């Protein structure tokens, strides 16, 4: 690598862009119909919400940096499980399930997308994501201490939570696995990084050792 | 709060392990699975001194396998040990011992170089290779079992396997000055580095592993070594003591004969039994007793208040050090293992 040449990098990078960009922009709306089902909190969680949206203007600064043109149709698909999951959750009204999948499963992911791109990216890139990393350590707090406070009530449902969506992660993975090696990614450090990031959280949460690797592990893989 | 940083032998064992502690799925798994598994706290540990102070302790699962290196996954078997270094320290920790080839992947791959792991830098004073510990144990092995079979160690032949090592540079010293062995044979790979061992020594000849075996009433193997290999007791003097230091076994097979006496190196054996699951795996000989040395100076240091990186590095070990932490060992409980009968 060391140069972000094009054919090949501009290709690939094609859809990495897409993706991080609708993820923030999927994190963005997620973070604040929270604030319905959550009376006390709904001005932190627009503020968070907000975070995300010049996260996306950045991330757009990144396809500024570059002449590079994003693909929304096939990165909406690569959410579009993940996203339905929240849309009928929600709807329910089942905050506990909600929170999973974003204070802990997309956040986590990314987490382990920013963490390993910062070596490997184009020198202006790099400088915008060490920024936004610290962030999205913080997002994730925000769902660990409700969680953590709500322990016994909400212990149940998260379990059950995790065991539908935390598979999706596994195969989300392999769909990008081969785009993510253009950029100087590999598929396995991606993985180890969500793992140490979502396992991180559990254990704060209140999960002891043995519940934590069960639910880890779901997913061939 | 001392901690144990460990790793498995073989996939085989990793899949019996993971058995063993009922996660059946994991067992299923090949190479990849283990090569992006997360570090993991499987075991809390206490522990009482002969002098009765009580301390406590924890064991992380690195989630290396020797055969990473072999596969030539330079880069994830770095992973490993950084990923369960930084994990130790996020739970603070306040030494941690390296167990088996965490140490070596350390110095080799100079790691030294990249103590920030996931922006949280590596404080090295909390960490020790357990080194110092395991070349004391090894020596008063070698003089106790001379001593067991009419042995005079003072007029003997002995080969260190591994002699320019962070151990064998260490174990050479002290059967130079502190015993007295009448011959030195020292074998490695890098001719550099055994050329300067004997300059430091002023004794000691120089031979390959296949000229070495056959002229040593004592071998004593350390060296890193991902495989381990087969040994013929025909190519062996008789009679043959062989001390086997290893992780994983440095001897790919259970070399037995008339005159050939097999002895596990580096092991130590505490008075008081000891809460725990994880010596159940490493088939120790009786494993709520036995341990292996690094992993008990991760204990000492803890029982003596030294929160330090006492052992570090390569070639610093002393003849000093080697008694202070002796002293210890014997002062709280431990005492080498010796020749089984
Ligand atoms: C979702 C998650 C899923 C989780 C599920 C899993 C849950 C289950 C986990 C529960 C597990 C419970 C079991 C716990 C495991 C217990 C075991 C402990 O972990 S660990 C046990 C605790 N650890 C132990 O066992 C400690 C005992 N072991 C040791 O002391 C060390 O490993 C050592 C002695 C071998 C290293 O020595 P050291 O001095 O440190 O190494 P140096 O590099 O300095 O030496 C290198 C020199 O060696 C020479 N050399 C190399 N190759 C050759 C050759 N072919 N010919 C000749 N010579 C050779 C060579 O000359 C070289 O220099 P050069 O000439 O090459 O330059
Ligand atoms: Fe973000
Ligand atoms: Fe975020």
């Amino acid at each position: 690598e060391l140069d972000f040449q094009s054919e090949s990098y501009k290709d690939a990078y094609s859809r990495i862009n897409a993706i991080v960009i609708e993820g923030e922009q999927e994190a963005f709306d997620n973070y604040n119909r929270l604030a319905e089902m959550l009376p006390d909190q709904r001005d932190e969680l627009h503020k968070l919400a907000k975070m995300e949206q010049r996260h996306m203007k950045g991330f757009m600064a990144c396809g500024k940096n570059l002449s590079v043109t994003p693909d929304m149709g096939f990165a909406q698909k690569f959410f579009e499980r993940l996203h339905e999951n929240f849309k009928a959750a929600a709807a329910e009204g089942k905050v506990v399930t909600c929170l999973l999948i974003q204070s802990l499963i997309i956040e986590c992911f990314a987490i382990a997308a920013y963490n390993i791109y910062i070596p490997v990216a184009d020198a202006f890139a790099r400088k915008i994501t060490e920024g936004v990393v610290r962030d999205e350590y913080l997002h994730r707090n925000f769902g660990e201490e409700w969680l953590k406070a709500n322990f016994d009530a909400s212990k149940a449902e998260l379990e059950e939570a995790n065991r539908q969506n935390l598979p999706l992660v596994w195969l989300m993975l392999n769909e990008v696995a081969d785009d993510a090696r253009e950029l100087g990614m590999e598929r396995e450090s991606l993985v180890e990084d969500f793992m140490i990031a979502y396992g991180e959280a559990l254990e704060n949460i209140g999960f002891t050792t043995r519940e934590i690797m069960r639910m880890s592990a779901y997913g061939l893989a | 709060m001392f901690g144990l940083i460990g790793h498995l032998t073989s996939l085989e064992q990793a899949r019996d392990v993971s058995r063993r502690m009922g996660y059946d799925e994991y067992a299923d798994q090949g190479l990849e699975f283990w090569s992006s598994a997360p570090p993991q706290i499987v075991d809390e540990i206490t522990v009482t001194s002969a002098t009765g102070k009580v301390i406590h302790g924890r064991y992380i699962e690195s989630c290396f396998l020797p055969e990473m290196l072999a596969a030539r996954r330079f880069k994830t078997a770095t992973r490993k040990v950084l990923n369960a270094m930084s994990h130790a320290q996020k739970h603070g920790i306040d030494i941690s011992a390296l167990g088996g080839f965490t140490s070596i992947i350390f110095e080799n791959f100079d790691l030294a170089s990249l103590r920030q792991v996931r922006d949280t830098t590596l404080e090295f004073e909390r960490f020790t290779t357990g080194n110092t510990h395991t070349a004391y144990v090894i020596c008063r092995q070698v003089e106790a079992a001379a001593k067991t079979l009419g042995i005079d160690i003072t007029q003997a032949t002995v080969a260190v396997v591994g002699a320019t090592g962070d151990i064998g540079s260490a174990v050479c010293r002290w059967l130079d000055l502190k015993l007295g062995v009448g011959d030195l044979i020292l074998t490695a790979r890098n001719q550099e580095r055994l050329d300067n061992l004997q300059a430091e020594l002023g004794r000691g000849k120089i031979l390959p592993l296949e000229a070495a075996l056959p002229e040593a009433d004592f071998i004593v193997w350390v060296a890193s070594m991902p495989q381990g290999v087969v040994i013929d007791p025909a190519t062996l003097k008789q009679p043959c003591v062989l001390i086997d230091g290893g992780y994983p076994k440095n001897l790919g097979s259970k070399v037995q004969g008339e005159g050939i006496y097999v002895l596990n190196g580096g092991v130590v054996e505490h008075c008081f039994d000891i809460d725990w699951q994880i010596m159940s795996a490493a088939e120790m000989a009786r494993p709520e007793r036995q341990m292996f040395a690094s992993f008990a100076e991760a204990m000492l240091l803890e029982f003596e208040g030294w929160h330090t990186n006492f052992s570090w590095g390569r070639n610093q070990i002393t003849i000093e050090k080697m008694e202070a932490i002796g002293e210890a060992s014997v002062r709280h409980g431990f005492q080498p293992l010796a020749l089984a009968i």
